[PDB]
């Protein structure tokens, strides 16, 4: 309820190292978990580079990624609320779509139910790949422009014919940790290569 | 005699000082250390003391000096370096051989030992003089004579008069008797800053500043002994002005006075001004520094002696305009003035006034203003001076919303106005016509007319032009200049054509380095009268700009031609230009 | 020859104060030496004196002392701190102890900090150019050896990175143009983990013979956090114009160094001044930098790249914008950079140097560094509009040159910006890699670049 | 509105945003001038 | 405690609830214990007030239960330092030690942080935000801290201390340390008050943190955490449409956008609107919510789960 | 039809909302510093006065001893 | 009063009033007699109000309390003081209708500002003294028209 300038607040941030600043906003929206992830940040994203190497080398570029989603996505929301979506390129709106499943989907967290009460951090993980996977793919396929149109045409061409897919990722969040690992991670990459169907599947009729 | 009790900071009280004085400044402790006294109390004193503090010992001795934050006048005052406190950098770095300034250095402001020509005037050995007579004169260096005039608050019948000869500062060169008890007066005058000089009487200013640019000179004229505001944070354009005061101004001296700035910008220009050199209307070359003064006082400098380098270098300039001398003073940085003041009032506790300025921040700034003007001297011969400023101001972010801002265009008359926009658009002047002003122009109107009674008609027009220069602007803006008439479009290029060849200066250019006025005149001549000549034949705009396209060509080169060949030539030029352009706007009508 | 009085006459602790009771002739700033009743020992420095009164304050907190066992030792000295030539190549602690298990410098003098201030009549412009690096600096904003160029950040913000960067890659740019460069690095009020990262760095660096770290950490003594930086510009000074070097100054979080001044003021019952911060921090902040400059009498000279938090991401706080007056320059650490994950989130265009020109020249550097800086300015700036104007246009409006400037400005951000950590770059290859963004463009195209120079470069 | 610094804050965002959002409106206004000159001239 | 304005009727929502508490346990709650035995504690009333707060607890019959303890504002000031004290103890004894649920209704806790702002004053100490002792918060807390269930006794204490924020805000330091202290916040809107809504409870800024607790399946139906949680997304995100559809118009608005705003009118309007004198059981409360909530489609009800929609979404 | 709709827009904007905002901006910052900062300087001088009047009772009572 | 912003020619207005200050006539002894204060004026203003006055030939019925910017800021203070008791004393022990002019009325506020911040008074909005009303009562509330006397003021 008070800005960074309150002198308690100013001097945590001069010392303290990770800030998981909470928003009152997201509060409001009922979003449980509340970080705020335009302004939170953590220093320690350099020493644990080993882990994360060693765990699996390529999650920084995915983390890299979605960082920068998120950050386009904030960036352009002035301009929707001054505008609107009607100048919104295939670019942009399938950079918007990513968002809002990343924001509802990974972001949140009930942890009042078994699906969110404790998310291990290969379920994590593989759930940030997914949706990683699944923006560079619908980023290339509209890059593509195949069929004359490409395109938003094949933004709206892989949220109708192809959104089982997507509607599996956003519910991928339900997996259940008692499952275990080996069963957990075989369905994730299950739906890895079910992704990698589509956009290839959707390009093979040039849309 | 005295000793210091408590030292906290740069706060200091000293026992017995009963016979102290508020505002005497005394020197404190073995080092010397310099501070002014503020407050009284008992038979204590209380002392804030400049430099820093930092070791002083309990009893160490403090010695008085009878006297407020003087400056020691008289000869030797021209070309020198001086600190805020009226320290000679140059002296004490030779002095001292290295570079860092002695906490506690005793060099006095003038060298006494130094050896001056000195003649007397045709005085008698008998006569009678009084405060301000002008009983000598004294050839400091070439081309820049000093007269040697009798400190204010003495007189007397004349008792001795020193003969002509070599003679330095400790000598007595003067000795006279009011009564019976008689007094000797030597070449050394001291004045406090704080109390202005004596006077005769506030003349009216009669006189334009003649800064050699166009734009100064003619659009927005200051009138000799006016103050003057310049914005200036950015552009280099407080450098060039002060270049041009100092090259080709009137004033027969400058007093710059730099306080509280970037200590390498003061390196920057405290190098630039010995490499600036002038030459005589006679074709002699001098240099600057021979009829320049200069008084800076970087960031590192003591708080105080920031806040008091103004009132050295406004001092200084009544001084010189004691012997009628036209001289300006150029204010660097108010804004860092202001700044260094509020750090006084914020170390004195004084309750905060708007945006934390203490509340007699305006009253300060206007005192110090009210001291420019053309003014009668003080006792005879008949002569008169004048004293005008042209003290910058450093807004913050340009928003002229600030107290300093504020008060500084209350009392200023005449406002400037250098734009940031103009100089990203590679304007040399970089002077806003649209926000600049003359507050002087109906007192100058007497000269002006005078002059020439048609170039305050020209004046007006230019001005109707200006403003319509705007109108213009935006019906472009909206529809075009498709909608235009014949003379909509006629007046756009003329304002165009004014903007880009005479409201504008080249600077660099050896021909439009000065802009001598009788060019500045013939050139406002020639291009307004073309522009009515052309207004009432409103014949097609188009076809109009075809007939005068090679008009249009030469005014550029009106503009082009160099001061070498004189005002006459320069001045014929643009006649011919003016008389050709106007025989083909009434024969082809 | 004269061994000072232990006074015993502790009469009033009060949070980090001591009062003594009978000192005979005191000295305003002298330093003290405390042994406790259990025999600790503590310094402490000597605040406001009065008659036969010394309020001291001491370092190290005060807790433990009694009125009847604590004695007061003094010494009757001004923290001259151990100067020599030596002290380069080894980490000090924020009081000058050495802390890299070596021995105490052996000094060549005992030079007082807070050393007198440079007379104007002799110092000199800055000339020459200051090589870091990082192309978004040695480019855009160039530095020249006498700036003293503030590095505004904020708090989360890669500022010690940054910093651990321009302490590692710095050197001279006339390599070309044909070893004196030494960096007195200072940290003031560190985190407890970046002081890891700062020890690790100076003890790999590979140039060790030249730095000098002085480590003051967030929880040591406040008082060590204000005398940390004044060791740090005293050796700084001491190395450049008593020892005819270069050097450069990197002063880390001097918004620290304000809080420390604020506490240090409040102890003394002064009123706070204008916005909590005290009215004589513009004062203490002028005494910090001024310290640089080049000297006309001799070949050395300081440059200074003071690292300051601007809180709450904005220049209105009072000590941004004071020290926005003294200086000439300001080289933006942009949040949005930082998340769209470019590693150097300098946001050049805000960025500037108020005296860039006299770093650009022919002696020095290269002749084009000018009309490529322009350049690629303005060029940013277009391409920047382009993209805003994209955003509402719907791209496919644009014109060939709107789609050049979008592709010129995604290259300058992710190949000229993003600069590696370790990617150490000479101006020369930085300048190629600006003529390799350049040249997508039609030579006609450059319009800021003057003549004779596409002509020169633009063939490639 | 109440006033406190983080109120400031807030204020002075708006105050950006709207400036640039008015700097983007002019330009796709300007955009749909020439536009809408350019269709007035094929008229003619 | 209940924040508010001057000029709301923060006295009269305060008085339904007085009249109106009571048990819900499966809708079974003679109850003497269960009485709540209302202690009611003014400080600085205007006299208006206290005759309203006289009156109304005459005219509900519980003139044998409730008690009164006055400070009027032309009472002396430093009596109100004391009142609150005095209610709360003779709360704790009527709970603690006699078995009886106690309710508290606390008045104008800034008549409070009034007369600590002149006791400090008048002894020259240190002063802290906007002048008010630096101790403010420690004594909010004494006053605060002294209700809730003890383990060993039947008793309980329930305090509900309405606040008036001096110039309609929270910053100010009374209300910011209140909101520190207390378990919750009901927030009373001028906007809602200028729309002429009886109850102007702004349900967005409103939080109780024990709010998980007293729901449940077992007390409650099973939805109410998911059906609270949906209203307040929904009203949240409309009241963000209906900001964007006041600049671009409300043809710009998609369906989804139409949606929103209907559901705010209908919320604003039949929902949070309630009757001076009626009541509503939690059951026709859910049920009034639920058909509020049936305005969306089933996709977008995302924070409700498809095991309460199933029971429910029909109906 | 669609440039009179953002002309309309925009010229809302300049002169309605800009307008709107910039003097609300100078009242919050008139409100914190012109009254908030003035008023925590004047508590504080108050309270320096009293422990200097507290101090020069002490020593008058003491000289009066 | 005249509200007016710093630069505008409402100088120059307050002179032609002053200068065509007349009745109705719809007496030239108990014609308009004009006290002119100046508080904190320029050195220009007060050559140009001095020559205004002297030129409209109306010098027979004007006073003139000038004070400039270089005088003490506290002498400021009793400057208005002394023209409304002249005033007083002209209009109600004598009898002429008085037209009280005081310019720069801001430089009065100013000089109050001064001076209670030299003495630390209570300060109200922007750092004013806390009885700034009581004092421009004391200068304003003066003007009106007695019972007894046929002055006006």
């Amino acid at each position: 309820g008070g800005d960074f300038s309150d002198p308690v607040t100013s001097a945590t941030l001069s010392i303290v190292q990770v800030f998981w600043g909470l928003d009152k906003k997201l509060a409001q929206r009922k979003h449980f978990p509340s970080v705020n992830w335009l302004i939170s940040y953590s220093k320690y994203s350099t020493a644990l580079e080993s882990f994360y190497e060693q765990f699996d080398p390529d999650f920084i570029n995915i983390r890299t990624k979605a960082r920068e989603v998120l950050q386009r996505e904030d960036d352009l929301n002035e301009i929707v609320q001054l505008v609107g979506k009607d100048a919104l390129a295939e670019g942009d709106k399938i950079t918007l779509e990513t968002a809002k499943l990343l924001r509802e989907d990974y972001l949140a967290q009930n942890a009042f139910t078994p699906y969110d009460k404790f998310c291990p951090f290969y379920k994590s993980v593989w759930m940030m790949r997914n949706i990683i996977h699944f923006y560079n793919l619908a980023n290339q396929a509209v890059e593509k422009g195949a069929g004359m149109d490409g395109q938003k045409i094949t933004y709206t061409l892989i949220k109708h014919r192809l959104g089982d897919l997507f509607y599996r990722l956003v519910s991928q969040k339900f997996e259940d940790p008692a499952e275990g690992e080996p069963a957990l991670v075989a369905k994730f990459k299950k739906l890895h290569e079910d992704l990698t169907a589509g956009f290839r599947a959707l390009e093979d009729e040039t849309r | 005699y005295g000793y210091v009790r408590k030292v906290s900071g740069p706060v200091v009280i000293a026992d017995g000082m009963n016979g102290a004085a508020m505002y005497e400044l005394v020197r404190v402790g073995h080092d010397n250390l310099i501070g002014e006294i503020i407050r009284l109390e008992g038979d204590s004193a209380t002392i804030q003391v400049y430099e820093e503090t930092a070791g002083l010992m309990v009893n160490d001795p403090v010695l008085r000096t009878h006297k407020p934050l003087s400056v020691e006048l008289g000869p030797g005052i021209l070309g020198n370096i001086f600190d805020g406190i009226q320290r000679p950098l140059k002296t004490i770095a030779i002095r001292s051989g290295d570079v860092y300034i002695p906490r506690g250095v005793s060099v006095p402001a003038l060298d006494k030992d130094t050896l001056w020509e000195f003649q007397p005037k045709k005085i008698g050995e008998g006569d009678l003089l009084t405060g301000g007579d002008l009983y000598a004169t004294v050839f400091e260096n070439s081309l820049m004579q000093h007269h040697v005039a009798l400190p204010p608050d003495a007189m007397g019948k004349v008792t001795y008069v020193a003969p002509a000869g070599q003679y330095s500062l400790k000598d007595t060169v003067l000795e006279l008797e009011f009564q019976g008890v008689k007094k000797s007066f030597t070449m050394l005058q001291a004045w406090p800053v704080r109390t202005p000089r004596p006077v005769s009487s506030k003349l009216a200013a009669d006189t334009p500043l003649l800064t050699g640019q166009r734009v100064l000179d003619a659009l927005f004229p200051s009138v000799l002994g006016g103050t003057c505001a310049i914005p200036g944070a950015f552009g280099c354009g407080k450098t060039v002005i002060s270049q041009a005061l100092s090259k080709y101004s009137n004033s027969d001296t400058v007093v710059y006075v730099g306080c509280g700035e970037r200590g390498n910008e003061m390196a920057e220009v405290l190098m630039d001004f010995p490499q600036l050199t002038m030459t005589l209307p006679d074709g002699r070359e001098e240099s600057v520094m021979k009829r320049t003064t200069l008084v800076a006082n970087t960031s590192n400098m003591p708080v105080a002696a920031r806040e008091a380098s103004i009132y050295t270098g406004i001092t200084i300039a009544e001084y010189f305009r004691d012997m009628g001398y036209n001289v300006s003073m150029m204010a660097d940085s108010t804004s860092r003035w202001a700044e260094a003041l509020r750090e006084i009032s914020g170390r004195l506790a004084e309750m905060p006034a708007d945006s934390g300025y203490p509340a007699y921040l305006a009253a300060r700034l206007a005192s110090f203003y009210e001291r420019a003007g053309k003014v009668k001297c003080l006792g005879g011969p008949e002569r008169t001076g004048s004293v005008t400023i042209v003290g910058a101001v450093s807004p913050p972010g340009g928003d002229f919303s600030d107290p300093v801002t504020s008060a500084t265009l209350s009392i200023v008359q005449v406002f400037w106005g250098l734009d940031k926009k103009l100089a990203q658009r590679k304007h040399f002047p970089s002077v806003n016509w649209l926000i600049s002003y003359s507050k002087y122009s109906t007192a100058l109107e007497s000269f002006y007319e005078q002059f020439d009674p048609d170039f305050i008609n020209i004046r007006t027009k230019a001005r109707e032009v200006l403003q319509r220069e705007d109108d213009l602007n935006e019906i472009v803006q909206l529809v075009g200049k498709d909608a235009l008439a014949e003379g909509d479009k006629i007046t756009l290029e003329t304002a165009k054509l004014l903007r880009e060849d005479y409201l504008a200066q080249n600077a660099f250019t050896p021909y439009d380095k000065f802009c001598p006025f009788y060019k500045s005149v013939w050139m406002m001549r020639n291009i307004i009268h073309f522009y009515n000549l052309a207004n009432q034949a409103v014949i097609t705009y188009t076809l109009i700009k075809h007939r005068l396209g090679d008009l249009f060509y030469r005014l550029v080169s009106q503009k082009f031609e160099d001061p070498a060949e004189g005002e006459p030539a320069l001045v014929a030029k643009f006649k011919k230009l003016h008389e050709d352009l106007t025989a083909g706007f009434r024969a082809l009508e | 020859l004269e061994v000072a009085m232990e006074y015993r006459t502790v009469t009033g602790v009060a949070g980090p104060l001591v009062i003594l009771d009978k000192v005979k002739g005191p000295k305003y700033y002298e330093i003290v030496n405390i042994r406790l009743g259990d025999g600790t020992m503590r310094r402490g420095q000597v605040l406001e004196v009065d008659g036969e009164k010394a309020v001291v304050q001491v370092f190290e907190g005060t807790s433990g002392i009694d009125n009847k066992f604590t004695t007061v030792q003094f010494t009757g000295e001004v923290l001259k701190t151990p100067v020599s030539l030596d002290m380069l190549g080894r980490i000090f602690n924020g009081s000058g102890k050495p802390i890299d298990n070596g021995p105490p410098i052996l000094p060549e003098a005992y030079l007082d900090i807070s050393g007198s201030s440079i007379n104007p009549s002799e110092r000199t412009y800055p000339e020459e150019m200051i090589q870091t690096g990082i192309s978004t600096i040695d480019v855009m904003n160039s530095i020249a050896r006498g700036q003293k160029i503030p590095l505004f950040s904020a708090a989360g913000l890669p500022h010690n990175e940054i910093a651990a960067q321009i302490c590692r890659q710095a050197g001279l740019v006339k390599r070309l143009e044909k070893d004196n460069f030494a960096i007195v690095f200072a940290a003031m009020g560190v985190n407890m983990e970046t002081a890891q990262f700062f020890k690790r760095d100076f003890e790999e660096n590979g140039s060790m013979e030249r730095v000098t770290l002085f480590l003051n950490l967030a929880n040591d003594p406040t008082i060590e956090r204000i005398i940390t930086p004044r060791i740090a510009l005293t050796t700084a000074e001491y190395l450049a114009y008593e020892c005819g070097k270069h050097v450069l100054v990197i002063l880390t979080d001097m918004s620290s160094y304000a809080d420390a001044l604020r506490e240090v003021s409040a102890a003394r019952e002064e009123v706070p001044g204008r916005r909590g911060y005290p009215g004589y921090m513009y004062t203490d902040l002028a005494q910090i930098y001024e310290r640089a400059g080049r000297i006309e009498g001799r070949k050395g000279s300081i440059t200074q790249i003071p690292i300051l938090t601007m809180p709450n991401d904005d220049i209105t706080h009072p000590t941004p914008d004071l020290t926005g007056y003294i200086t000439e320059g300001q080289i933006y650490i942009d949040r949005q950079l930082q998340n769209r994950q470019i590693y150097p989130p300098i946001n050049v265009l805000p960025s500037l140097s108020r005296l860039m020109k006299s770093a650009i020249g022919e002696g020095m550097t290269r002749r084009d560094h000018s009309d490529v800086s322009n350049q690629l300015y303005a060029n940013y700036a277009i391409g920047k509009d382009v993209q805003a104007m994209k955003a509402v246009v719907g791209e496919e409006a644009l014109s060939s040159e709107d789609l050049l400037y979008l592709e010129f400005l995604d290259k300058f951000e992710r190949k000229f910006v993003a600069q590696g950590a370790y990617d150490s770059r000479n101006i020369f290859q930085s300048l190629d890699l600006a003529w390799t963004l350049l040249r997508i463009f039609p030579r006609e195209l450059l319009h800021r670049i003057p003549g004779k120079t596409l002509d020169q470069y633009y063939s490639r | 509105v109440v006033p406190t610094v983080t109120m400031l804050g807030v204020m002075k965002s708006r105050l950006v945003g709207a400036t640039r959002g008015h700097a983007l409106l002019k330009k796709k206004s300007d955009a749909l001038t020439v536009q809408f000159r350019q269709i007035l001239k094929n008229i003619v | 405690p209940l924040f508010s304005a001057a000029g709301l009727p923060h006295n009269e929502i305060a008085a339904q609830i007085c009249r109106q508490a009571g048990l819900v346990k499966r809708l079974e709650k003679d109850g003497e214990e269960d009485n709540f035995a209302i202690v009611f504690a003014a400080m600085g009333v205007n006299m208006e007030t206290a005759q309203f707060f006289k009156r109304d607890f005459e005219e509900n019959g519980s003139m044998e239960r409730v008690t009164l303890f006055l400070n009027l504002a032309n009472d002396p000031t430093i009596e109100r330092i004391i009142t609150p004290r005095i209610a709360l103890t003779t709360a704790e004894y009527l709970a603690y030690e006699c078995g009886k649920h106690v309710l508290v209704i606390l008045t104008d806790m800034s008549s409070y942080a009034d007369a600590l702002r002149e006791v400090s004053a008048a002894r020259e100490e240190v002063p802290g935000r906007r002048g008010y002792p630096g101790y403010m918060y420690t004594d909010l807390a004494q006053i605060y801290e002294r209700a809730g269930r003890i383990e060993g006794r039947k008793g309980s204490i329930t305090q509900i201390p309405i606040l008036t924020m001096p110039n309609d805000d929270i910053t100010h330091p009374t209300p910011d340390l209140t909101g520190y202290i207390t378990e919750g916040q009901i927030y009373i809107d001028r906007q809602l008050q200028n729309r002429q809504i009886y109850p102007p409870i702004n349900v967005l800024p409103s939080l109780s943190r024990l709010m998980k607790s007293a729901i449940g399946e077992g007390m409650t139906r099973r939805d109410h955490s998911d059906v609270s949680n949906q209203l307040y997304a929904n009203y949240a995100i409309g009241k963000d449409v209906q900001a964007m559809k006041a600049v671009v118009g409300e043809e710009a608005l998609s369906s989804e956008d139409l949606l929103y705003l209907e559901f705010l009118d209908k919320f604003e309007r039949k929902f949070v609107a309630q009757g001076a004198y009626d009541s509503r059981n939690i059951f026709q409360s859910l049920d009034l919510a639920w058909t509020l909530l049936r305005i969306f489609p089933r996709e977008l009800l995302h924070r409700i789960p498809g095991k309460t929609l199933d029971q429910y979404y029909s109906r | 039809l669609t440039l009179d709709e953002a002309i309309k827009t925009t010229n809302r904007r300049v002169n309605a909302l800009e307008n709107v905002v910039k003097p609300r901006l100078e009242n919050t910052i008139t409100y914190i510093k012109g009254e908030l900062d003035e008023l925590e300087r004047e508590d504080f001088f108050r309270l320096k006065k009293i422990q200097g009047y507290k101090k020069r009772e002490i020593e008058r009572q003491l000289a009066s001893s």
